[PDB]
């Protein structure tokens, strides 16, 4: 779930 | 007259704009090419994709932002990153051209290029009516980033639970934008109204374009010439 | 001497394979430009991806891959793609050159250029090494589309239900290798042989790429510079 | 669950 959003959100 | 708490805002949100809005758009040349009905779609997608980065790293920055839980802060970025591109982009439209000029010829884009990627008339006609209302407004740019943060930390988006800590946020940007204008805007006695309606504006066109990428994400011939992240961004899960 | 049954097969993976192999790279220019450490990563990507579709293309032409179920289409693809296209680049490699040679001088890949999508020299100098071996070869076409068919159509590869189908079908076409060599390939004795150890080089190749694979893949920075395709390919879903 | 993969393969 929202694997690249988290990573980009730090 | 403004306080330095709210011009220490206005002061963090510009920076921040400035941090992630490039000015040269040098990195254009990286996209997959333009090329001039769906032949637009793998260079716009790459567009797109590079904005919400920066989309993201923007939200970043706005003071109470980090804040939040990880999920509302998905959510809400959920939610209004097409909105965000939308306002974003009219610092590069032109009334004179109808157009959005991002550096060299290659990368000025008309209403004939930005038909050529999955999306009619509907969508395209009222962004471009709205590119050009927003135009003639002649914001500051401090009112062009604090509409930004504020289409942002909107609460009454699907998928916030904060509802109460995020409108207090937002609150306290439009109490700022409304004294800016006030002090700062000579003539603006009428101009807060008109930003408001513009988000409203934005809602409608969120709206148009979430239904016409339906289309495009049930086309797998389509969806594949997207980009992981606007997949993510873009897509239905919760 | 070849039967007409034998030789039909051979006709048609050579139709099949000049209708997915264009010989002027045309479509090149389509994908993100190359930038000369993860550099080249959005460029071989997009090779890589585009590449996929041209083995899907001809996989659906060899005879009785298209009657197979649909799930044993898709573990066959997921499992050998990455061979077929280390196999069917081996027509651009030079011994000369040392590289592959893809139209003009933006598409010309040395070890340094393919050292920079994220993949290390453990894949990338048995990768160079296998090239050579098999360009020394001087394999007739014939015999190189029946390679790449027989390798996609191996019955020991994860997630295939119908192994006796697809081994009848693998059996076919090295009998059809067999006889070739035999018949059209003058001092062929030893050549058979060879080709078999190649598609054992591939199996470890393969292993290769897909260990280090899994290191692009958990990063999310790296990943969303992929492709839809790619990703659904080299993905570990079932 | 492949969904671009069974659509190239018709
Ligand atoms: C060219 C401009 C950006 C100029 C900026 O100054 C550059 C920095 O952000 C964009 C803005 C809105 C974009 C449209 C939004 C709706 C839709 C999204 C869709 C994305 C998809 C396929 C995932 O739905 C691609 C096609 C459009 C019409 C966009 C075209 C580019 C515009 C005008
Ligand atoms: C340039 C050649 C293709 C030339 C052909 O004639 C063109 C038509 O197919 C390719 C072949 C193998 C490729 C490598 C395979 C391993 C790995 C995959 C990885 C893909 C990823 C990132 C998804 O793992 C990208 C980097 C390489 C090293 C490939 C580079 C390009 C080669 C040599």
């Amino acid at each position: 779930r929202h694997k690249i959003l988290h990573r980009l959100l730090q | 007259m403004l306080s330095d708490e709210q011009m220490q805002i206005i002061n963090s949100l510009v920076e921040a704009h400035h941090k992630t809005y490039d000015d040269s758009y040098s990195d254009f040349v990286r996209f997959r090419p333009p090329v001039r009905r769906l032949s637009m779609l793998p260079h716009l997608a790459d567009l797109v994709s590079y904005s919400i980065q920066k989309v993201i790293g923007f939200a970043k920055m706005i003071p109470g932002f980090r804040d939040l839980t990880a999920e509302d802060q998905i959510a809400l970025l959920k939610s209004s990153a097409i909105e965000i591109i939308m306002l974003r982009s009219n610092q590069s439209f032109s009334l004179e051209d109808m157009s959005w000029s991002c550096g060299g010829p290659d990368f000025k884009y008309c209403i004939n290029d930005v038909t050529k990627a999955g999306h009619t008339l509907e969508l395209l006609e009222p962004l471009v009516k709205f590119q050009v209302g927003l135009k003639k407004l002649k914001l500051h740019e401090e009112e062009h980033v604090l509409l930004m943060a504020i289409c942002l930390l909107s609460p009454d988006r699907p998928g916030v639970q904060d509802h109460v800590r995020i409108e207090a946020l937002q609150d306290r940007l439009c109490d700022v934008l409304q004294a800016y204008i006030r002090i700062q805007h000579p003539g603006g006695r009428l101009l807060y109204a008109k930003m408001i309606q513009k988000l409203a504006d934005l809602r409608s066109l969120n709206e148009e374009h979430s239904k016409q990428y339906r289309s495009l994400s049930f086309q797998p011939e389509h969806s594949m010439q997207l980009t992981p992240l606007v997949l993510e961004v873009f897509g239905s899960e919760v």
